């Protein structure tokens, strides 16, 4: 139940995380996560029903989605937890994240194909099945479509925003949620998807295992935001068309609300997370 | 109010757009006759399912960004 910075995992932890991910893929369970995410990405709209992103529920929805995935990993190896990628600290292609004993590196230039690591197509262990681009190999172009990952100073500027979210509760919103998501402002989470490239830049972005580490860090930043703003809370708080209000249930589960997910410590803690100061 | 339709060959591929499990979309794009899911954002920018996190100004720009992403590969239908 502790989520750790990827940069700090032991060799044993990396091995067990990798092997649990590959077993979820082998058994067919992994690709349904990819498929669920793509369905929300394609359906959520700024002027219609919106649940998994471009909306206040972006954060609790991804928190529950990552919990579902972590629980599946634990069903294979109960010692495994989701690591997080602090892309503000580990910001080059040199990071140990991208080493062949962890996620493998960038894609070669011709066709974006990842050539090393346990998820390289040549292993036979990571077929890309749920897809729009018809190619079936993992692709990346680290730093290709956008020069730099966000910095600590830019993350701090978003963490400083006091309102969780603001009407119209979509990609045009001011407020914390939309600045972290990235549709407005210096852009944190969307830019990271663009920076990895390959499937991470598409609606089938959980095809890349870095998806989970990226979102685990996004989730950590929500927790840091809550510590900075103990007086601010999820909005809206009732009767908002097309938006998940605080105590409304969320698809696809239907049995959980944003209110049930605001406090992560009910499910996990972080290796380090500051107290409100 | 819908963008204009278009039809061109871009980096050897036919891209078309027209006003019309995924949202109810007012505009359709095609890459070599296969429909590409695209979406308009509140600020009027567009994205597509193969470049979802990087808004571009128009549906034609999204179709072109999709051809760039595909590097010659056929698109699969959504
Ligand atoms: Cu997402
Ligand atoms: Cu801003
Ligand atoms: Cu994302
Ligand atoms: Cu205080
Ligand atoms: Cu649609």
């Amino acid at each position: 139940t502790v989520r750790k910075n990827q940069a700090t995992l032991t060799a044993d932890e990396k091995r067990r995380f990798v092997a649990a991910v590959l077993e979820l893929k082998r058994s067919g369970r992994y690709d349904e996560f990819v498929r669920t995410h793509n369905e929300f990405i394609m359906s959520d709209t700024d002027s219609g029903e919106r649940t998994g992103h471009r909306s206040p529920s972006f954060l609790p929805w991804h928190r529950r989605f990552l919990l579902d995935f972590e629980q599946a990993l634990q069903s294979v190896d109960s010692s495994v937890t989701l690591p997080y990628w602090d892309w503000s600290a580990d910001r080059t292609v040199r990071a140990s994240l991208w080493a062949p004993d962890f996620l493998g590196g960038t894609g070669r230039s011709t066709d974006g194909r990842v050539m090393d690591g346990p998820f390289a197509a040549s292993t036979g262990n990571w077929p890309i099945n749920v897809r729009v681009d018809s190619r079936t190999y993992l692709r990346r172009s680290l730093g290709g479509s956008v020069a730099e990952l966000p910095t600590r100073a830019e993350v701090e500027s978003v963490l400083a925003i006091s309102a969780y979210d603001l009407p119209p509760y979509n990609s045009a919103s001011e407020g914390f949620r939309n600045h972290l998501e990235g549709w407005r402002g210096v852009n944190l989470h969307n830019r990271v998807h663009v920076w990895v490239g390959g499937q991470m830049a598409t609606g089938v972005s959980p095809n890349d295992p870095v998806f989970w580490l990226h979102h685990a860090y996004v989730d950590k930043l929500w927790a840091e935001w809550q510590r900075r703003h103990p007086d601010s809370a999820y909005v809206p708080t009732g009767g908002t068309p097309d938006v998940v209000d605080l105590n409304e249930t969320m698809k696809p589960w239907n049995t959980v609300r944003p209110a049930d997910l605001l406090d992560h410590t009910a499910y996990y803690t972080f290796d380090a997370l500051e107290h409100h100061h | 109010a819908a963008p204009e339709s278009f039809d061109e060959v871009y980096k050897g591929r036919r891209i078309q757009g027209r006003p019309a499990h995924e949202h109810g979309g007012g505009y359709e794009v095609f890459v070599d006759g296969v429909q590409l899911h695209v979406m308009r954002n509140a600020d009027g920018s567009w994205i597509s399912v193969v470049s979802h996190y990087d808004p571009v100004p128009t549906p034609r720009a999204a179709a072109r960004a999709a051809v760039d992403e595909l590097q010659g590969a056929p698109l699969l239908p959504f």
